[PDB]
């Protein structure tokens, strides 16, 4: 009820406002949104399984792993 | 380019007979520590070895990390050196006996041929297909996308798994962009737009690029270097699947873990498939352990157990310390700052202090490396000290006088600009007397004790 | 660092091609579904595991403080 | 292979008798120690019998004197039978769990179940796959499989035509797929198919056709830790944590369940408990806190036989500040039995440089196997046979094809042994760094 | 079955009077400490009390644990006992103080007696009956039922893929289901699926049968504290989400306390005040002594039996203060101390015959002598570790039986850390090539 | 029940004459030590009458003579009403927060805010649902008292649908926040289906009018608005902990509007206590803290206990009086307790015995007080169990001397305890590790 935050997003001069983007405007500003990857991972895999001769394990797999609600 | 205390170090300088020069690839002196050093790179090069340990013992100054970043060279590229001191194996993520592991697996390194089999083309057509699902509360699924990809030798029609599509949604695709797609991993590239409908008015700033050419479906090989250690890490930490788990495991800040042996078991079982499978060469290298003296007395115990592993890096040691106490053994005092029962497991290459002949050739050795021209009286000069003080001090001076000399004018260094050297930039024992002479008693203009 | 359906022929596979997601491990943990489904997971209620639907019911709703009635 | 030549390569078993326990003089691998390895025969009896729980070996004596290659050679005569758990005891320490609850699951880990079972595998090259796709898919499809001695056609029910298009399967392919689950897996291409697969590279291999019938039961003897019980049960990817750790302090109370539960399918035959070895090198590196809880985790029914390993005398007790022998406190000592290891005899040095020196492969001369023993005695065994290695290399670079004497001179000379280390480190106390960080630089 | 340390105590062996008989139950004297631990007994079983301490006090090899042993017996399993070391509580997860009340909550039980209606059957019907309810037929080998549904349960039943022909196992009260595969009358349904085919369950389609089930008080906390086991599936991402311990708040417990009570009231529930054992308790330091005094006096604490072996001894924690026990005399005002004491030769004969038989192990009378010698001059509980390897080299002699041979031995393969220090003295004389490190 | 006979079951209060605080010489429980219960019941009063910040008051004597029961008869005298947090000293050192941060946390545990409210709930079981669209609706519910039917705004009928409401549950509705609830199902649907699912748990039909506007007095800690502000669902914090060292600037904005509150007359603040049990166990870092943290106007008064003599200061390495500061000590008032005569021990043995139903003889309870002089209040106390239970097993009528004799005989009290430990020495694990296993 009681918070900056909002009232400095309806004030129109945009000094508070902008005082509290600053880390989020100079990243972008300096382009490291742009700049090319210097590096990434040099092996990436998927998760492990378990593997079960059963269709129970097959069925909990898929509603974990690929878990509809969360997707 | 830039110059740094190594810079003139290129190799070990041996003949091929393995005697060493003694004036050669940047060397002077160290013949018997740069013979038994090449003697190492031969028990490196040779594969048939794991978990011999080297032990560079010899005073600060004597070279020591010269000699082991001559072996990171006679090894060349291809060979995994990994270098670190016994300072960098306390973290504060993960045991300090998970980083010495970490370092033994990235010192075993694997080049390994990968088939990446692959969809390229413009997308032409893209048609998602959907069920009512049962009333689990989270509403319709998408079963399936069709999706329609033209290159400039043929076209498909491509029914994706719905985990495909959620790859080509989250890459943002649309109609009419040139995108990547690998069956390996199910993972998409948006690649651009088409060079078609090119027109320069959009604000988007989009990459127009030309068709793919040859056919969509493409089964590319290419050849990787990867570390045991990059394995481990890529198994640990998932995320190259498209499941929700790798998807989360992207948005997580990353972490270091405490991998298990049972991990790294099983990826030396399917190591050991690539090799079997001829797509992959084993290549074990070294870890070079600067600092050996910082690392404690649980570390040296684990080393016990990680040296006798059927797989294990050669190790190299170093240490500059007399008998002196092991750290966190404050009751055992040792040779090398080593435990006893450890340095019976290491070759010792002990190292000496240089000649002042020698000490002459290093300074002319070094200054034409810096490119700092240099008059013989001025040689004289600097290699007067590395005597009467140590060799790194010598070569410390040669930067500030050069400085100095082209402030005054000179081409070259006169014994003038070393003189004025020597008096702007003082050893630590002139500013040691400083301190024992002005703190002589305690006062305002004292120094702190 | 995994498994994948290689394609074996491109001039036997047609323009109209079902891409499944093949992506799996290669370390794969087997485990007998006595253990990964038929009571060995603590919370899966079942035949054998008759603790965890009792337990199910009674710490999650009726003895759980956050259930309205008791609230 | 990714196996390399490492320290205990050599040690193939223990080098016992079965019949009698019987140390023979030399075999497997293992020369003399005989009394410690006849010892240690006995506990590996009494490991496999099972029926004895929670007793502790101590295997004690100076360095080098073979403790780990005994306990490498009860490993090596274990092998996949029953669980062998080895454990540094530096890595305990951990910053993500206590060290009792680390010590806890290396218990854990050291105790098997055993499950057997069984289940339908279908397997046999592709002769057709026919999958209609009719706009939606996986409307109907027919498989045709053979062996050797079989051909049959089956229709698919559409779950088994997502998992064959799923794995791309293709005429020609040797496929095994196990019916209750229904995963495909592709053993290989056959060989009569090969210009069909057009797509493969050349470093293809390909197979022959599987042989019988098409279908059979093959049983599957699975063995699982109570640790990997514990873990898969703490959260809804537990088995996820026994790979990268990240396994909390499991709580106690999912443990006693599991032991009553591991009970229960004893006592109906479903599964049978294996109990297994831990391990414990250089045990002197726990600390009293860790010694108190071993004290009473020996008294489980589930507690494996521990084996322990010290090179120390009597030295001080870590996290206290008095000393015990082996450094290991004495209410500890008094549940542990001990077994002493020697220091070896010129002979058994040169019959361990023999046995180094086949399994690196290299030729020694007989004056360079005497002049290694020599070393030996005088520099310790460890040192001569890193001599071993070091001068085939400078044999080969000589060319020679056996290693001589004026290889292994060039070794002596170019590498110390620990004493002439020391001995360089007690002339040179000036340029090294002194205890008190004293040096000094100049010449 | 396997023989650990203590599987031969089976319990305090006292007469009908309380009186310890001299040797009983598998106990040879300490007959004074037994009788003091059938009176523990009594107090626990009474249920009237809560946090009484005791403590069991003596040198190491006098039997403490096997007591602290012979009381859980003689409680039986209906009781909880929770054994802990005092070395078990620095956690790395949550101060050592929530430690000691998370074990003093599993010391508590809670025992309610459900019945279970199972109904496992083919789905032989599933018919929505609203559009909420859902009727399903199940059919066993002996008959087929109807059920009317829930739509709670309905879900449950949809959110497995539960279909017609399946054969699936429903808890009517708990709500809880499984699909148990699909019936092997649809066996050739295609002739290959990615199915699982079971045969039709051939007993009574329902059972009806009653479970006195147990929990704990730490149970409730846990299941109360956070989502548990299904409700948290983003566990499965580690790092910060993770079922990590927090440090319960008072506020909890105490409202645990309050709905628990409720279902006492009811009849529904039936508490089981219990026992919480420390060995090692010399391992606890001065903070949480100062946390037991308080946590003692909750009208709800188990009672506390301690362990401890130490003389006067420093405690941990705070090295000025020294005490008997390694106990601080403060705390050691509020325990029962019951001592226990050595052993005499002919207890250690009778120890030894024991455990032999226990072992399986059968020995002559020579035999049990030399072994006795071994107990009385360097230790019991080496004596008792002979056992073992003799019968090992006695089998492989072909013999049925050990012998003095076997013993002697054994008694040189294995050796006593006495002797063993004797070794090292002599031979770590020096730190020479072959000495021992100091 | 679930309350078990514990230590101090028999503290019922204080017991003074509430008119001029003078104790008597038993009542509520309590015996002598009366000097020490008229300065409880002084501070007990500046309690009460609340407008006396901050106050510090340490409960100084040995061990055994009753500072813990006065700090739980003061907490029974003053009742509910007023927040006594109950702190033992260890619990301060956590590890997921700073001590000063569970120092702050108790210290704001101890200020009470009460506020009084009416609102309107309805509840009842649901009878039919009724919709129509062309939104609107009517909702019947019954009492077992009354039937009545309500018309439903459009997003009420959204709120009934995403909340499953069937006819026959028990509902809710706070017409303040407009917010549903539903408690369950009513126990008349039992037969109403053969299986029901986890969550389903059958009620009572609410009974009286639907709905009802009941007064009710609330009294919350300054604590729990903390972490009720910690973040955006903190009330769950309150149970599991699972809190971080709160922003002070998050305090800052409570304090300012609690102030406020109590300005306009919304709430009152009822400070209370915060009792510190074994104060000495605190560091010199928690020490100098209490002293900012005590010289504040939301500062609670704070009792302390210690039976420390001359002793080190935890943290630092020189002794002071009780193991406290002198520069703490110079903020703190000190209550001393005394021993107890044997008149005194005999009166607490038999409110023990009464406490614990044990019927002692006259004689069993005279030499049960020797043995309380002998060996001390808690050793006796605790004999007082072990002769019911010995005279249980030889079914006797009432505890005899016999029966304590056995107990004194099977039990060791203190300093024969410490007696056999030195008598024993070499056969005990010494500070040295030293011991001969050997007979
Ligand atoms: N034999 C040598 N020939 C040429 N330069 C040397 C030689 N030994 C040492 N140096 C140089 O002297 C400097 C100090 O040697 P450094 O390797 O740092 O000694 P340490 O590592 O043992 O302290 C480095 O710049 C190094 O390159
Ligand atoms: N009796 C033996 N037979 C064969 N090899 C041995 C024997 N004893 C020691 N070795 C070998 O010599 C090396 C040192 O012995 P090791 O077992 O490591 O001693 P420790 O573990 O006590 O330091 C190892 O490579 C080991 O394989
Ligand atoms: N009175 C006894 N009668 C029979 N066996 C005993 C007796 N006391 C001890 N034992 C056996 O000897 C072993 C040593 O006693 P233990 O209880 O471990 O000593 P402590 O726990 O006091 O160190 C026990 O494991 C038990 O099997
Ligand atoms: N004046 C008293 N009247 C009645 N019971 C008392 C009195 N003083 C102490 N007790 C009881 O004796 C036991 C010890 O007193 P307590 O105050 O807990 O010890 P401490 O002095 O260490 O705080 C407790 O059970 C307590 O209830």
């Amino acid at each position: 009820r009681e918070n900056p935050k909002a009232v400095a997003e309806i004030t129109t001069e945009g000094v508070l406002r902008d005082l509290m983007n600053i880390a989020r405007v100079k990243y972008r500003e300096l382009g490291l949104c742009r700049l090319e990857k210097a590096a990434r991972p040099r092996a990436s895999a998927p998760p492990i399984e378990v593997v079960c001769d059963s269709r129970s394990a097959v069925i909990e797999r898929e509603n974990i792993m690929f878990h509809p609600a969360m997707r | 380019h830039r110059t740094a205390a190594h810079t003139h170090i290129k190799g070990l300088g041996l003949n091929s007979s393995g005697i060493a020069e003694k004036q050669a690839a940047g060397f002077v002196g160290q013949c018997a520590a740069r013979e038994a050093c090449g003697v190492v790179v031969d028990l490196i090069k040779a594969h048939k070895m794991a978990g011999r340990g080297v032990l560079l013992a010899g005073g600060p100054g004597t070279g020591k990390t010269a000699l082991a970043l001559a072996i990171s060279q006679e090894l060349g590229t291809k060979i995994p050196f990994c270098p670190i001191t016994g300072s960098e194996i306390y973290s504060t993520e993960v045991k300090k006996t998970e980083v010495l592991m970490e370092n033994f697996r990235r010192a075993i390194g694997l080049r390994v041929r990968e088939t990446k089999d692959v969809y390229e083309g413009e997308v032409t057509e893209m048609t998602p297909e959907e069920a009512e699902n049962p009333l689990g509360g989270y509403g319709k699924t998408i079963s399936t996308l069709l999706i329609g990809l033209k290159s400039a030798r043929g076209q498909k029609k491509l029914r994706l798994d719905p985990s495909i599509y959620e790859a080509i949604q989250k890459e943002r695709v649309q109609v009419g962009d040139v995108i990547y797609i690998e069956t390996n991993t199910g993972a998409c590239k948006r690649v651009g737009r088409s060079d078609a409908y090119a027109t320069e008015f959009d604000l988007e700033a989009e990459e127009y690029v030309p068709i793919p050419k040859g056919e969509v479906h493409k089964k590319k090989e290419i050849v990787q270097d990867v570390t045991l250690h990059d394995l481990d890490v890529a198994n640990a930490r998932p995320q190259g699947g498209q499941d929700i788990i790798s998807m989360m495991g992207q948005l997580m800040k990353p972490k270091m873990t405490e991998i298990t042996d049972k991990l790294r078991m099983e990826i030396n079982k399917v190591v050991q498939k690539y090799i079997n499978q001829g797509v992959a060469e084993l290549i074990p290298g070294v870890l070079f352990i600067d600092e050996a003296h910082m690392l404690d007395i649980e570390c040296f115990t684990y080393l016990n157990k990680a040296l006798e592993s059927p797989i294990a890096p050669i190790v190299v040691l170093a240490s500059n310390r007399g008998i002196a106490t092991i750290r966190g053994a404050d009751d055992l005092k040792a040779a090398h700052g080593i435990p006893p029962d450890f340095l019976q497991r290491l070759l010792i290459i002990p190292t000496h202090p240089y000649e002042p002949d020698e000490i002459r050739r290093i300074v002319r050795i070094r200054a034409q490396t810096e490119g700092v021209q240099l008059t013989d009286a001025a040689v004289d000069r600097v290699a007067e000290h590395g005597v009467r003080i140590s060799l790194r001090y010598c070569l410390q001076l040669l930067a500030p006088a050069s400085i100095l000399a082209r402030v005054n004018g000179r081409t070259q260094v006169d014994v003038q600009d070393i003189a004025e050297a020597e008096e702007l930039f003082l050893d630590a024992r002139r500013s040691a007397n400083i301190l024992t002479s002005t703190g002589e008693s305690g006062g305002l203009h004292g120094f702190i004790s | 660092c995994g498994h994948f359906a290689e394609t074996g022929s491109f001039l036997r596979e047609g323009t109209n091609v079902a891409l499944g997601y093949s992506t799996r491990s290669l370390v794969e943990y087997r485990l007998p579904r006595l253990i990964w489904c038929d009571g060995g997971r603590l919370d899966k209620p079942g035949p054998g595991n008759l603790v965890a639907g009792f337990r199910s019911k009674y710490l999650n709703h009726m003895m759980n403080i956050w259930t309205p009635e008791n609230i | 292979g990714l196996n390399l030549i490492a320290a205990h390569s050599h040690i193939r078993g223990l080098g016992v008798d079965a019949d009698t326990l019987e140390p023979r003089p030399s075999s497997q691998g293992l020369v003399g120690q005989e009394k410690a390895r006849k010892a240690a025969a006995v506990v590996l009896e009494m490991i496999k019998q099972g029926k004895i729980a929670g007793r502790a070996v101590l295997i004690a004596g100076p360095p080098s004197t073979g403790k780990t290659a005994i306990a490498m050679g009860m490993a090596q005569s274990l092998g996949q039978d029953v669980p062998f758990t080895t454990l540094a005891a530096s890595e305990i320490f951990s910053l993500e769990m206590s060290k009792t609850e680390a010590l806890t699951q290396a218990f854990r880990k050291s105790i098997g179940v055993r499950i057997k079972e069984e289940s339908e595998i279908m397997e046999g090259e592709v002769v057709e796959i026919q999958i209609d796709r009719s706009t939606g898919g996986a409307k109907q499809g027919k498989l045709t499989i053979k062996t050797t001695d079989m051909e049959a056609i089956y229709d698919m029910g559409s779950k088994m035509i997502d998992a064959m298009t799923k794995e791309r399967v293709m005429a020609g392919d040797i496929i095994s797929i196990d019916k209750s689950s229904g995963k495909i897996t592709k053993l290989g291409r056959s060989y009569a198919r090969s210009r069909d697969y057009d797509a493969m590279g050349v470093d293809t291999k390909f197979l022959q056709c599987p042989e019988g019938e098409l279908q059979k039961r093959k049983e599957v003897v699975h063995t699982v830790s109570l640790h990997e019980i514990d873990v898969i049960n703490s959260r809804t990817q537990g088995f996820l944590a026994l790979f990268s750790g990240d396994t909390g302090e499991i709580r106690s109370e999912i443990r006693d369940q599991i032991n009553t539960k591991v009970a229960e399918w004893k006592e109906e035959g479903k599964a049978e408990i294996v109990p297994g070895v831990l391990f414990i090198d250089e045990v002197h590196m726990l600390d009293i806190e860790c010694f108190s809880y071993i004290n009473r985790a020996l008294e489980s029914d589930l507690a494996p036989i521990v084996i322990m390993a010290s090179n120390r005398g009597v030295s001080r007790i870590r996290g206290t500040d008095y000393k015990s022998p082996h450094g290991l406190p004495l209410d500890f000592l008094d549940r542990v039995v001990i077994i002493n290891t020697h220091p070896y005899t010129p002979d058994e040095l040169r019959q361990i440089l023999s046995i180094r020196a086949q399994e690196e492969e290299v030729d020694l001369t007989p004056d360079a196997l005497a002049l290694l023993t020599k070393i030996g005695q005088e520099a310790g065994l460890r040192y001569a046979s890193n001599l071993i290695t070091t001068s085939q290399l400078i044999a080969a670079k000589r060319r020679a094809k056996q290693v001589g004497v004026e290889d292994v001179q060039r070794s002596f000379k170019l590498f110390y042994d620990p004493a002439r280390s020391v001995r360089f480190v007690q002339e040179s106390e000036k340029r090294l760094i002194g205890n008190d960080g004293v040096v000094d630089f100049s010449y």
